[PDB]
């Protein structure tokens, strides 16, 4: 996964991450860029417009929810795959999202951070990110193989 | 193929990018090299390193065909046709790229664009890059 | 876009297919609900067990849908358009599983016309079916 | 990966696979198909169209070297990681192909197999396979992990 290095400078950065806003605003992100994904997400309300999905009261508290798992995994990135286990049936098996999402939402992910933290937020740190939201990816994916 | 709010949205976006267009389309390019290392195989020779000539020039030609772009929102197909042709028939880029190239600008412009990059915006913009990759593959031989 | 040779592949391709081009839906259909498990889930109001008339039925739409693709080969972004609304503003297709009934098909296409699926009729077909999804994927961007 | 039937129903079919002339196609029918493939062969002489493509006698004996791997697979099915390991190695850390292409190469040759054996080339026979090209995909992608 990452090296120690690696694991250290990712969760150096995270002690300054905002963690409940930018999960709100991730996954509110998400529902306005790929309208599809609204498709798991009916029963949560009016979602018919930009304004609509970001005042939504539940994707503001499931945003929390999502991120707090993938702040949960910050701690546990030599063990992924095993943190995400339970997740990973839920996602595959019952909600049967495509495992492309995962990656979306990563990246969408990374565009908030990105917004809220500007130029700190460094390339060379995007990248190490990037592997993270990666390895998310995958430990969630992992009950479709 | 857009819309309208869309087209405004992605002007003015592009308006407070402005004269940086060049400069922020040489940081989203380390940002792939640096994000997706199996792109910088399409650049053997190229100088990859932070601060290269070769990328500088590059980042302003792509920011460039992007500033057309922004010109053209109505006209993309054939606007873009002879990059298109470029990019498959003699580049053969992998169409699997483009998504990672325009993920690299978002971000890039993220970084710079806080109080100017709404989620409204933000689906504008990758719209736009999405219309602009669809061009870009839509040559294949 | 598509060449002459592949208008004519794609054209002939499809007249072999003839009457049997319900069947081959049906069949396409099921190889995919088969092989990716998750497009079972946009049609959870079907039976979905082999032989079932709700397949069937779903299939022959399939089926008339692309031999009126393949009538109007110089114009598949019109005459899909109204397909294009359903799939992505009602129904909210992931984009992805486009990619999946147009292997299903090929694969369908493959095992009944051993002879006629050369290498170069394969890859028209394929041209014919990117382009279709696309079209289906349209009214996102 | 599979069950011990699944596993059984699979090497039943394989055993009537040639795979010399289904590798030589399916190699060849990717870079006829998927013309942005042919970069990673630029070496193999003549690619320019359908016929100098399916004629290339390198390409037929990449092909063959591209199955017998693929049937060796087979042969290890509860272990698919490991076997390629070394080809896991040389497709990421050298060849540097987008993991996405395994599963067009995958499903290029299911066509084959779909082409070469017809209706005895079951939906359900299918569908096995399936999982056996995803489970490649995933053992020469994990490098990148
Ligand atoms: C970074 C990737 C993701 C993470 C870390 C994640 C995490 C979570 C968590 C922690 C829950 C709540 C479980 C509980 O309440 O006990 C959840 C539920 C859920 N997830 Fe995800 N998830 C991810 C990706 C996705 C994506 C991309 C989608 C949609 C395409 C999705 C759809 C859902 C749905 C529909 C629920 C339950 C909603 C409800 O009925 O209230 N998840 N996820
Ligand atoms: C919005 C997306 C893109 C745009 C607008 C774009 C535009 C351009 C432009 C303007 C050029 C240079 C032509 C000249 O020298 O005047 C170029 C070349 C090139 N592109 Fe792209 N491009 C895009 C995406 C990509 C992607 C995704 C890749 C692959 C990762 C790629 C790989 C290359 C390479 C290797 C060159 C030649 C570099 C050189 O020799 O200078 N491009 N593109
Ligand atoms: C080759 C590309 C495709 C074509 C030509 C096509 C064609 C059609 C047509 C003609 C209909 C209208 C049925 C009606 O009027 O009752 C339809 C509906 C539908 N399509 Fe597609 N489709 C394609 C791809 C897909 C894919 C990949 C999926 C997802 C796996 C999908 C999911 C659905 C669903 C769930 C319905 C509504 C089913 C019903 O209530 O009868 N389609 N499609
Ligand atoms: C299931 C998928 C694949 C398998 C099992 C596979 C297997 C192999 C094997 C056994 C070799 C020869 C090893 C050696 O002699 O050292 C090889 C080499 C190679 N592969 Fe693949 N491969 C796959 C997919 C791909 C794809 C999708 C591409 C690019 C589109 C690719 C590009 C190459 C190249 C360029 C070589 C070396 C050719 C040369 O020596 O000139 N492979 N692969």
């Amino acid at each position: 996964m990452l090296t120690a290095e690696e694991k250290a400078a990712v969760t150096g950065f995270w002690g300054k991450v905002k963690v409940d806003e930018v999960g709100a605003e991730a996954l509110g992100r998400l529902l306005v860029v790929y309208p599809w994904t609204q498709r798991f997400f009916e029963h949560f309300g009016d979602l018919s417009s930009a304004d609509a999905v970001m005042n939504n009261a539940k994707v503001k508290a499931h945003g929390k929810k999502v991120l707090d798992s993938f702040s949960n995994g910050m701690k546990h990135l030599d063990d992924l795959k095993g943190t995400f286990a339970q997740l990973s049936e839920l996602h595959c098996d019952k909600l049967h999202v495509d495992p492309e999402n995962f990656k979306l939402l990563g990246n969408v992910l990374v565009v908030v951070l990105a917004r809220h933290h500007g130029s700190e937020f460094t390339p060379l740190l995007q990248a190490e990110f990037q592997k993270v939201v990666a390895g998310v990816a995958n430990a969630l994916a992992h009950r479709y193989h | 193929v857009l819309s309208a709010a869309d087209k405004s949205n992605v002007k003015a976006a592009w308006g407070k990018v402005g004269g940086n267009a060049g400069a922020y389309g040489a940081e989203a390019l380390e940002r792939m090299f640096l994000s997706f290392p199996t792109t910088k195989t399409y650049f053997p020779h190229f100088d990859l390193s932070h601060g290269s000539a070769q990328v500088k020039g590059h980042g302003e030609k792509v920011a460039a065909a992007l500033t057309k772009a922004v010109g053209h929102l109505d006209d993309l197909p054939g606007t873009l046709s002879d990059l298109s042709d470029l990019h498959a028939h003699k580049l053969r880029v992998d169409p699997v790229n483009f998504k990672l190239l325009s993920h690299s600008l978002l971000v890039t412009l993220a970084c710079h664009l806080p109080n100017d990059f709404t989620p409204a915006v933000h689906a504008s913009l990758d719209k736009f890059l999405a219309n602009v990759s669809t061009v870009l593959t839509s040559k294949y031989r």
